[PDB]
């Protein structure tokens, strides 16, 4: 049971990563923020 | 906070 | 989150130029790209020469190389008590991360003059002919040297369970924790040491820092002092360990790879300049403290295997140079029988007496000139019928001390029953015995002892001497056996 | 003798020369002189004809420092100038004087206060962003400085930006941040 | 030329370092202008370390070393039985020629 705790929560977390890449410029315009906020 | 956005969106993905 | 990083102007074989880092340190912790760590060892004024602690597949050239800021440090603590961790403390058994607080160096400086006091207390092994003729005390470096394949790791596992009576019993000063640095061996022969350590109940109390054949030579340069470093932690704080280098032939030859890697000027045998500045930096730390600091303890048992007992070599007479003895083993005794193939003549402890409960050293001190009597002889056997009857009774007596000296394997003995045995090897009781018979009566016997005498065994337990009251119930006991034995 | 250094080092011969030339130059006041005429001297021993000639390995190397002679004082040589030619000339290190240029270069790069820095990101920006970018890493520097930007345009990041300003070196792109993920999840 | 010729930059000890001879190949036979021969054993990437198959008097620096296309190569055959011949195949019993029609690397 609780390899099966394992196997299946090893496989969703990298399910979970593999699946996110397909997924904006906001995210530069707030690196700059990020850079601005640096001082 | 896209590494926020993503781990929620999966959470609820995966549950 | 900025860092100050370099270029990589090449790598390979372990070692990494950097181009940059115009303010890392000399044994400064890097961090690459592909998530693993070095350490900066050459700064020169063009570059910085890195050895990389994995494998040089994960870089590639122009890759960025942040700092961290801090000194090579492993964690420490009793967190790490049953893990199997690699030379960095990164678990490797699969159990969750280490829950650590606190981390201290691998380059530490050893205690100076004044926070040390004499060796005194004995380190029980479970070996008698180690507990009886080369003891080892608690603050000593007992160096094991011998060939391949005679019986070391042995010796090491064997010390390592002994202590269980101790770890598991209610005393807190004779509580001893072990840590088992392994070098150069396969992970194959680690699995099989955990699976004999857990079996035992020994992996409660153990730590083990495997850096395996396969790993990278910075791995191997760093293992033993991680393990020294996570044995100090329990020194400095008043408790007692015991560390095992197995072993540090192997140490020597990885640190040899990196310095010809680095461009480092080559010594005997190849060897850099300062490798005993190497060995003998990472044994002095084991040292034994004062009740002004804690009173702990670190003993040190490092390994060496040696090539057709060529103890003439450079590391092991390095390593011989700086420890408090050795304990020889020998293939000749491995085949004759004789298991552990300990040589009593050539094996010493420079701390000896010192180190010894007052049973022991009542019996051992007969025992070891009886046995130099019967080695001084020993040649003159195979004509023993043509010779004087005094000297006859002196390799008789020899050659049933010496079978009472094989003991098997992980099974070390309690102190008391090892002098209760040994005092019924000494006292001629087995003269009239043949040899072919005295194991038969040393495992008999012993388990009659520990059957319907307990108390006596309690007695000598919480004495540490053979009273003239238990001297007698001793020849009691032994005599009532023999006469019963068959 | 007392030399005083540049606030860059470079090494080997070609770093040798470099900052000897800048001791030189500096103990006469002529570095912006010395620069270009190093420069324009470089561009002159490139052209196919002295630049072939210059590496022949059998060219006696009194005839061949007398002939790089009589080509370099037709362009009003300053001495110190001449003087290094000759010196790596007669010394039969004229292979590398370009790369000793180069140095030098890279030295008044740093006289100047130059800070080169590199801002790679996902795709090519344009230059709003960039110019408050320009502000914005202009704002860590100190006292009296230039700034250089060379900007690359790499997909592979997948997007955010990274900054590599000389030594200090900040890592904001999603790449890093996704492998953070991994270890941080899967550990 | 420097693609099929070359010029000798040093020599001294039975090792001629030459300049130039971009298109040889290792382990091939080259041609001192003074006769004698040679294999260019090295291909560094400034010069051709060859080993001269002969007296180092008879070169000098700056001499002109000529690409054969020819890797070492000696006579075989029957004709060769009881013939005292050197180590490239040419006889030293004074008794003529060989009648050699083969060849082999
Ligand atoms: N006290 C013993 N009595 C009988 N056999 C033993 C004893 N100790 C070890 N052996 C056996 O001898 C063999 C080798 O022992 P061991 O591995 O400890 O020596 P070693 O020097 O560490 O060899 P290596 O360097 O390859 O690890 C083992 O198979 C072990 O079972
Ligand atoms: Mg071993």
């Amino acid at each position: 049971q609780n390899m099966m705790r394992r196997k299946e929560q090893e496989h969703m977390i990298n399910w979970v990563e593999k699946h996110v890449v397909q997924s904006t410029i906001a995210k530069c315009i707030a690196d700059l923020k990020l850079l601005a906020k640096k001082a | 906070q896209k590494l926020f956005v993503d781990k929620i969106r999966e959470y609820k993905s995966k549950r | 989150d900025l860092e100050e990083t370099g270029r990589v102007l090449s790598i390979g074989d372990g070692i990494a130029r950097v181009h940059g880092l115009r303010n890392v340190q000399a044994e400064e912790m890097v961090e690459f790209s592909s998530g693993l760590k070095g350490m900066s060892l050459n700064l020169e004024p063009d570059n910085v020469g890195v050895v990389v602690f994995g494998n040089d597949k994960l870089i590639k050239e122009g890759d960025i190389v942040k700092r961290t800021g801090a000194i090579v440090d492993v964690p420490v603590g009793e967190e790490l008590l049953g893990r199997v961790v690699d030379a960095l403390g990164n678990a490797i058994d699969g159990k969750g991360p280490i829950g650590s607080k606190t981390r201290r160096r691998v380059g530490l400086k050893a205690p100076g003059i004044i926070p040390r006091i004499s060796v005194r207390e004995p380190m029980q092994t479970g070996i008698k002919a180690v507990d009886s003729l080369v003891p080892i005390g608690r603050g000593q470096r007992e160096l094991i040297i011998g060939d391949r394949q005679t019986g070391k790791t042995s010796i090491a596992i064997d010390t390592i369970i002994n202590q269980k009576r101790f770890n598991d019993g209610s005393d807190e000063k004779k509580k001893l924790y072990c840590i088992y640095v392994a070098i150069g061996q396969k992970r194959s022969t680690v699995a099989q040491l955990v699976k004999r350590l857990t079996d035992a109940d020994a992996m409660k109390y153990t730590i083990v820092v495997s850096a395996t054949a396969s790993d990278a030579a910075p791995l191997q340069y760093l293992a033993p002092y991680s393990g020294c470093s996570m044995g100090e932690y329990f020194r400095d704080n008043g408790k007692h360990a015991l560390i095992i280098y197995d072993d540090l032939s192997k140490q020597a030859v990885a640190y040899r790879q990196m310095s010809l890697l680095l461009r480092r000027p080559p010594g005997r045998e190849a060897y850099p300049g300062d490798v005993f500045y190497l060995h003998s930096r990472l044994l002095e730390r084991a040292a034994k403290m004062n009740d002004a600091f804690g009173g702990g303890s670190l003993t040190a048992l490092p390994v060496i295997e040696t090539q057709a007992g060529d103890v003439s070599a450079y590391i092991p007479t390095n390593v011989i140079s700086i420890t408090d003895g050795q304990i020889f083993l020998e293939t000749e005794l491995f085949y004759k029988g004789i298991r552990p193939a300990i040589n009593v003549g050539l094996s010493v402890s420079r701390v000896g007496s010192a180190a010894q409960t007052r049973a022991m050293k009542q019996v051992a001190g007969t025992m070891k000139l009886e046995l130099a009597q019967y080695r001084e002889v020993a040649a003159f056997a195979q004509f023993g019928s043509d010779l004087d009857a005094a000297t006859q009774q002196l390799l008789s007596r020899g050659v049933r001390l010496t079978e009472l000296l094989k003991q098997g394997q992980y099974s070390p003995m309690a102190i008391e029953e090892q002098v209760a045995v040994i005092y019924a090897g000494v006292r001629g009781y087995l003269d009239k015995l043949e040899p072919s018979k005295i194991t038969k009566f040393e495992n008999a016997f012993l388990s009659h002892v520990v059957s319907q005498h307990q108390a006596l065994l309690g007695t000598i337990r919480a004495d540490g001497k053979i009273s003239e009251q238990s001297d007698a119930k001793l020849k009691e006991i032994v005599t009532n056996f023999l006469a019963g034995f068959e | 003798a007392k030399l005083v250094r540049p606030p860059v080092q470079v090494y080997g011969i070609e770093g040798r020369y470099a900052t000897a030339l800048y001791s030189a130059a500096s103990k006469q006041n002529k570095l912006e002189q010395v620069e270009k005429e190093l420069l324009r001297v470089a561009q002159i021993l490139k052209e196919p004809k002295v630049a072939a000639s210059v590496l022949n390995p059998y060219v006696k190397r009194s005839i061949k420092v007398k002939s790089l002679n009589d080509i370099t004082a037709k362009e009003r040589f300053s001495p110190l100038t001449t003087n290094l030619i000759n010196l790596l000339a007669e010394n039969g290190r004229l292979s590398n004087t370009q790369g000793v240029v180069s140095a030098f270069s890279t030295m008044m790069s740093v006289h100047r206060g130059e800070v080169p820095c590199t801002v790679t990101s996902a795709s090519p920006l344009e230059e709003a962003t960039l110019s408050e970018l320009k502000t914005v890493l202009k704002s860590f520097l100190s006292q009296g400085q230039v700034l250089k930007l060379e900007a690359k345009t790499d997909p592979s990041i997948l997007g955010g930006m990274i900054v590599r300003i000389g030594e200090k070196y900040v890592d904001m792109s999603v790449k890093t941040k996704i492998q953070k993920l991994g270890r941080a999840m899967r550990e």
